[PDB]
């Protein structure tokens, strides 16, 4: 079943999980008055890579799907695996979310990849 | 224990805003004749117009606030000059000119003169001594016969957009690039403000004429069901109130005079083209309007009003009020040619609760401030022989009156003249976002070690 | 700054006609409302219409509505306004005045009366 | 031995998957008339990060050579082993399989990484 | 500890490996006289980009840390582990590297990548 | 070094006549012309 | 005390004061502003 691009948005995010292959495909989509057309296109990279910075600092550059090592505090969005999943759209989520998602991703960039990828070399140059 | 888990392309977008892009399609772009209109570098539409339906979003639209038309008003205007300037200069032009009142025989209580003025040529040295009809509106006189002037002297320089370029609306697509998206608001009863029960996206408009007029809308979109009242709010009633139809509505506008074009050589590679004397009958512009229809379509309309205002109440229409005259009449170019009509007897009406058609005179402007900035204006050359077009309009444009006498009589005229009400017509279904394509939510999932 | 500065006091018969002007300076032209207002001796507040100096919008009160002539020039930023078939009722101080917030795009307002 | 940018081309490809290396390394190569050279390089990182989208929404993100669990269909040029990367070259072969390209595509991107990574969270919750 | 964006520089290398995901956080930061501040900002991305093409055609691609199979010949720098790391701050140290770089590159993208790479699919075939 | 590769086993068909890079060569020429002439001296005030 | 070479009595010497100075200047003419139409749109503003 393909929904096309943003087709699962107000379906709940356990739904919206599906699409990351489309969302993610069309992203980066492949004299006056003819400035108009050409710095439009150039904010796509920007937020395509800057996602990917983000997705590369933290432990994922995985695209699609990715976990972390670091836990949720119950302080942010306190609720049940189905009261978020399956009870709550992207939208509705994100709305939610949006308060301490620097603070989670100062973990997963720091904590993390700073952390458990030094752990890597100590661990292999014996 | 849930942990924070990142997902890459979620449906997770935000609300900003950007630099757009236009599509002409590709039929208007083979006008060609050296940059007609606008199109000239825009880019093609889409030949499958995809538009995908999201499903359980519940989004707020406002069409007065929406970005998009601030830069579709600036465009217009940037692209305008970007013909003027490779255009003729007529600078030049701004001279003592002695005209007479035009020949015809009597039966008048004139507008156009026959004005003899000396002039220059290609040859810097010799010099000119032509002749020109010219209508009253882009002149003035200064105080033995009468003695002449341009309007814009004492304003600001004068160009003249050269005679390939034209004025001709091309339907024009906007475009948003990859990491944001164009939403369309297709419920049928919608009045641009609110939430909007049916939000729809895609990546461009449909045809839209970037339509340079006022008073009325010409060629754009139509209504569905009943005629649909949005305004952004109603209590004011300064702010302009916009309407849309349901049913095209015929108007057949005309130049009938048989147009002479005279070139004359203020060159080299500069040129001015004039008007000649008009061969035959001297009759005068107007645009004809079936009154059945029309009698109807305020019927139709007043049966909507009374859901908004009163369940029984009365409604009266009256003309204008006053200001330019890009304001106080209709502005248009018909296909080479700027015309301004008097609307009295469309508004002559009183309505309260339970075979032929109409005409309207009109009058034609070359010189052209259009947009009201100063330091330049424009010169529309006169376009040979009778001209002729035909319009559909779907929009209006209007205002309301004041405190009056308490519950009594409500009054309506014509109104705006920012053109940026015109681009509402089209954009009130349209809005931009951005998408947040990451996002971390809790789950039973942790990463390794 | 900012200056609102008007005709001289004048002295007409009854039945003719009266124009006022107001020469606004020191801002945008174009883009500022401009009020009118008339104080009869004693009297209150009489508010006579507004000019939209874009493209020359107006609007008027009902009782003040065919008497009242408002324009402006663009060119030489000078607001003018107009009183006919003058009566002995129609002796008064009439007043311009601009609106809080303007632009050259966006709008609003209603209230804002500041320079007089 | 090193024979520079798009030296096997005309060579089969399994002679070419060699130079990976290569053509991927110079592949990004790290007022009027000036206008003219400024424009033209900015098509390269386009290129480059649509085959790094394509290479990270199918399984692979991995630079220079990759494999899919989407089987080839015989429908797809049907040849031998040796037919393909010994008998053919790049060009030749590329000829054949630009039919079907897309299609094979489409699994990876979604077949794959869109179902296959979508088994991860669901093995990685316990 | 936050000594924030390239903090660790005179520092030695050993401690300047904590600094990693800060420099790499912030080093791609999220008409007239308009033409000045828009041609600074692109050569970030191909700064950045190149490092990751680097990244990408060695054995790492993965961000902020990363070893090889390609020896340290004595000839570079010849050094104990204690007089590089503890001794030389990272100034100080690529001074010396700068030399052999692009030798130590060269068999970073061909003799790793490209050979260990295609160990894969001869191996992931059968 | 205007480093020249040559590639092997390659068949490829050459058109001169077709090729794109004339078309470039001959607009940049005359655009490149004309801003020459533009801070220089315009001679319009000759005709006479 | 600033200089990139001070043996050169040709290069510039650039230094910088802990303390600021005050300075008081003052065109004490009282002037016009003649507007005189070159136009249209040009104009020139001379002195009265
Ligand atoms: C080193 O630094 C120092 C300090 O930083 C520099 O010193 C500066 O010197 C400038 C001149 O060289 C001088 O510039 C003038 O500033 C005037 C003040 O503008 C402010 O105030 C006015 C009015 O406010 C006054 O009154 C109100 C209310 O009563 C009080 O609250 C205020 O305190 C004031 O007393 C405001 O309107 C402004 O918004 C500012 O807040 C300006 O008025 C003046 O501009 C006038 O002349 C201009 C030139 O022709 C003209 O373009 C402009 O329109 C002004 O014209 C006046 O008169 C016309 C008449 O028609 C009228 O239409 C206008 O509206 C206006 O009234 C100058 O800009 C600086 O003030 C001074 N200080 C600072 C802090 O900058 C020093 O120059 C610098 N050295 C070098 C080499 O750079
Ligand atoms: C006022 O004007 C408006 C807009 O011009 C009229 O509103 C409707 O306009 C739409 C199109 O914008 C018409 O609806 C559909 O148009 C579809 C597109 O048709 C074009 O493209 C087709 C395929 O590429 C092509 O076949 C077609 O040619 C047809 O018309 C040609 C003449 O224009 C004719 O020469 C051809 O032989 C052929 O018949 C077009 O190029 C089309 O695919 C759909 O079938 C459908 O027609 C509406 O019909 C217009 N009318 C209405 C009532 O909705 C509006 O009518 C005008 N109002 C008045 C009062 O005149
Ligand atoms: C010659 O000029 C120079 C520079 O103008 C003077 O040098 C010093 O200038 C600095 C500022 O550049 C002053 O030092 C600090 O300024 C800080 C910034 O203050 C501004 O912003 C504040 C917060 O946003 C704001 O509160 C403050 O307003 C204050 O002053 C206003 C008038 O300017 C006044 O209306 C307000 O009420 C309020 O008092 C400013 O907008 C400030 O935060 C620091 O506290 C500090 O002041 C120095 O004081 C200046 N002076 C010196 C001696 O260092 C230099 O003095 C001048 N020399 C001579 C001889 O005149
Ligand atoms: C963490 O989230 C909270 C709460 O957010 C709440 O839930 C969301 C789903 C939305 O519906 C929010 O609208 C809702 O508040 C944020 O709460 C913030 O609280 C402060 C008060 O402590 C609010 O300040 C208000 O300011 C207005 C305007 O001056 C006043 O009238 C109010 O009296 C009050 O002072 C603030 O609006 C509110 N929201 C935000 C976005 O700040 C909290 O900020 C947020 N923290 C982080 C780091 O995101
Ligand atoms: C899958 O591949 C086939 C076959 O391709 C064949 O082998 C290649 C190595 C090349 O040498 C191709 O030139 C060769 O055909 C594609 O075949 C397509 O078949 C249709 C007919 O079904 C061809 O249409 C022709 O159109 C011309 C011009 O009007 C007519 O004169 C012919 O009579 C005939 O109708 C078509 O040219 C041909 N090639 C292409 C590129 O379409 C097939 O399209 C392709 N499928 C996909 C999805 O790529
Ligand atoms: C490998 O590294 C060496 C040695 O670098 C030395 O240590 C560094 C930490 C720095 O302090 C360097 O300044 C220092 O030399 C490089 O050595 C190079 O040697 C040649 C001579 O064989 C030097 O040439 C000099 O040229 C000057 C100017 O003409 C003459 O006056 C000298 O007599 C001498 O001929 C050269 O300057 C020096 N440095 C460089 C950068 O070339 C060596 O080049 C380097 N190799 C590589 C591949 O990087
Ligand atoms: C053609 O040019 C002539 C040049 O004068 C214009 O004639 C003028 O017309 C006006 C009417 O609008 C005359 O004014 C009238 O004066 C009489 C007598 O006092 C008065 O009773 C009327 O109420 C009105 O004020 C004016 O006198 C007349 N000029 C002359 C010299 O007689 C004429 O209007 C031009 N045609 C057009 C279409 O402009
Ligand atoms: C749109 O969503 C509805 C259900 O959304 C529910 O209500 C929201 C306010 C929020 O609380 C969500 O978490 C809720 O799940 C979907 O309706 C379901 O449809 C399926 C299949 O048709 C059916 O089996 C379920 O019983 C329906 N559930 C409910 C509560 O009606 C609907 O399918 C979604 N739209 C699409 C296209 O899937
Ligand atoms: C260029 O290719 C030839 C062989 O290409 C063959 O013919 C083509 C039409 C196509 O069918 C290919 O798949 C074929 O392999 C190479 O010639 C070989 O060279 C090696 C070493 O010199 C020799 O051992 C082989 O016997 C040769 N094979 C044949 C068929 O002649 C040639 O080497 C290639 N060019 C380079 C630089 O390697
Ligand atoms: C700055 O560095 C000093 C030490 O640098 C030493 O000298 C250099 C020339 C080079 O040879 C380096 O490799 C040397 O390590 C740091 O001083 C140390 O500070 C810690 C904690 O304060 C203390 O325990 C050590 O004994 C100090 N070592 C010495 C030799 O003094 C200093 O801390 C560095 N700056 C910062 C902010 O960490
Ligand atoms: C436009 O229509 C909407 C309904 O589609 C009106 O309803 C408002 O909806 C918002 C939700 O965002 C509520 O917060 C308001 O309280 C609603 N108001 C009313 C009167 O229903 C909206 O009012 C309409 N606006 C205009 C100007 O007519
Ligand atoms: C406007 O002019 C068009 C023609 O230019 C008129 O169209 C005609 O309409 C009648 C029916 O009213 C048809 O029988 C004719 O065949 C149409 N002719 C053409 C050429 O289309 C239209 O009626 C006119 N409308 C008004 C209000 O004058
Ligand atoms: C959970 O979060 C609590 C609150 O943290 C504070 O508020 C947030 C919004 C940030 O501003 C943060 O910097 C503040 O410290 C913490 O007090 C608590 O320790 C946290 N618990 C866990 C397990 O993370
Ligand atoms: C192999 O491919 C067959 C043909 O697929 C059809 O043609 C191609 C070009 C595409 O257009 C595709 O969408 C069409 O359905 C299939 O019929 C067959 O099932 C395929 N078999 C396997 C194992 O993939
Ligand atoms: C160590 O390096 C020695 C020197 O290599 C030569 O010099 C460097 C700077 C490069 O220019 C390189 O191309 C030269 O060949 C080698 O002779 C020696 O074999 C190397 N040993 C190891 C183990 O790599």
């Amino acid at each position: 079943v393909f929904l096309g691009f943003l087709g699962a948005a107000g379906s709940t995010m356990g739904a919206a999980s599906m699409t990351l292959t489309v969302q993610a495909r069309n992203l980066l989509s492949g004299t006056v008055w003819g400035i108009k057309q050409l710095q439009a296109r150039v904010l796509a990279v920007e937020r395509y890579l800057r996602d990917q910075q983000l997705l590369g600092i933290w432990g994922c550059s995985g695209k699609l799907i990715c976990c972390t090592n670091v836990p949720w505090n119950s302080s942010w969005s306190n609720r049940n695996l189905s009261e978020i999943w399956d009870n709550m759209t992207w939208l509705q989520w994100d709305k939610e979310i949006s308060n301490y998602t620097q603070i989670i991703y100062g973990l997963l960039e720091e904590s993390q990849n700073q952390q458990e990828k030094n752990e890597q070399d100590l661990l292999a140059l014996d | 224990n849930l942990w924070v888990t990142v997902y890459y392309g979620v449906p997770v977008w935000k609300d900003a805003e950007t630099t757009l892009f236009c599509a002409s399609d590709a039929k208007a772009y083979e006008t060609e004749k050296h940059n007609v209109w606008a199109t000239h570098a825009c880019v093609p539409t889409d030949p499958n117009p995809q538009e995908i339906h999201l499903e359980n979003v519940t989004e707020e639209f406002n069409m007065w606030k929406n970005n998009m038309v601030e830069q579709m008003h600036t465009d217009i205007i940037s692209l305008w000059d970007q013909s003027l300037k490779p255009c003729v200069k007529l600078t030049p032009l701004c001279v003592t000119l002695q005209c007479t009142n035009v020949t015809n025989n009597i039966t008048d209580d004139g507008e156009l003169k026959n004005c003899s003025f000396n002039m220059t040529t290609e040859l810097r040295d010799k010099k000119q001594k032509v002749y020109s009809l010219f209508y009253r509106l882009d002149v003035v006189q200064i105080n033995s016969n009468k003695e002449y002037r341009l309007i814009n002297c004492n304003t600001s320089a004068i160009t003249q957009a050269c005679p390939k370029v034209s004025f001709e609306p091309i339907p024009i697509h906007y475009c948003a690039p990859a990491g944001f998206a164009i939403l369309k608001c297709k419920d049928k009863k919608f009045n641009g403000t609110g939430p909007c029960p049916s939000v729809s996206t895609v990546q461009c408009t449909h045809g839209i004429k970037p339509v340079v007029s006022t008073q009325l809308l010409l060629n754009g979109s139509l209504a569905e069901e009943e005629v649909m009242i949005r305004s952004e709010n109603i209590t004011n009633n300064a702010k302009n109130i916009l309407v849309q139809f349901n049913t095209p509505v015929q108007i057949n506008c005309t130049r009938p005079n048989n147009n002479t074009r005279k070139s004359i050589r203020i060159g080299p590679g500069q040129a001015f083209y004039a008007t000649g004397d008009i061969i035959g009958d001297i009759r005068q512009a107007h645009c004809n309007v079936s009154k059945a229809t029309w009698n109807e379509t305020l019927g139709k309309v007043v049966k909507q009003l009374r859901k908004h205002f009163g369940n029984n109440t009365i409604i009266r229409f009256a003309n204008s009020s006053g200001g330019d005259l890009e304001v106080t009449t209709h502005s248009f170019n018909c296909g080479g040619e700027f015309f301004y009509c008097n609307t009295s007897g469309l508004f002559n009406s009183t309505w309260i609760s339970n075979n032929d058609s109409i005409t309207l005179p009109c009058r034609i402007k070359q010189i052209i401030n259009m947009w009201q900035r100063i330091g330049q204006a424009m010169y529309a050359p006169p376009i040979q022989g009778v001209i002729r077009c035909v319009s559909n309009i779907t929009g209006l444009i209007l205002t309301r009156d004041g405190g009056s006498t308490n519950s009594t009589t409500e009054t309506f005229r014509p109104g705006g003249g920012d053109m940026r009400d015109n681009w509402r017509s089209e954009l009130y279904k349209y809005k931009v976002v951005k998408i947040e394509p990451l996002g971390v939510a809790p789950t039973r999932c942790k990463r390794r070690v | 700054e900012v200056q609102l500065v008007e005709s001289g006091a004048q002295v007409k018969k009854p039945g003719a006609s009266v124009t006022v002007s107001c020469t606004a300076s020191g801002y945008k032209f174009t883009g500022y409302h401009m009020h009118w207002v008339r104080q009869a001796p004693g009297r209150g507040l009489e508010w006579m219409g507004w000019i939209n100096p874009f493209r020359g919008a107006v609007k008027y009160p009902q009782n003040f509505r065919g008497r009242v002539s408002m324009t402006r020039d663009t060119s030489m930023e000078i607001f003018y306004m107009e009183l006919s078939r003058l009566t002995s009722d129609d002796t008064a101080v009439y007043y311009c005045a601009r609106e809080m917030f303007d632009s050259s795009a966006d709008w609003s307002p209603w209230r804002g009366m500041v320079a007089w």
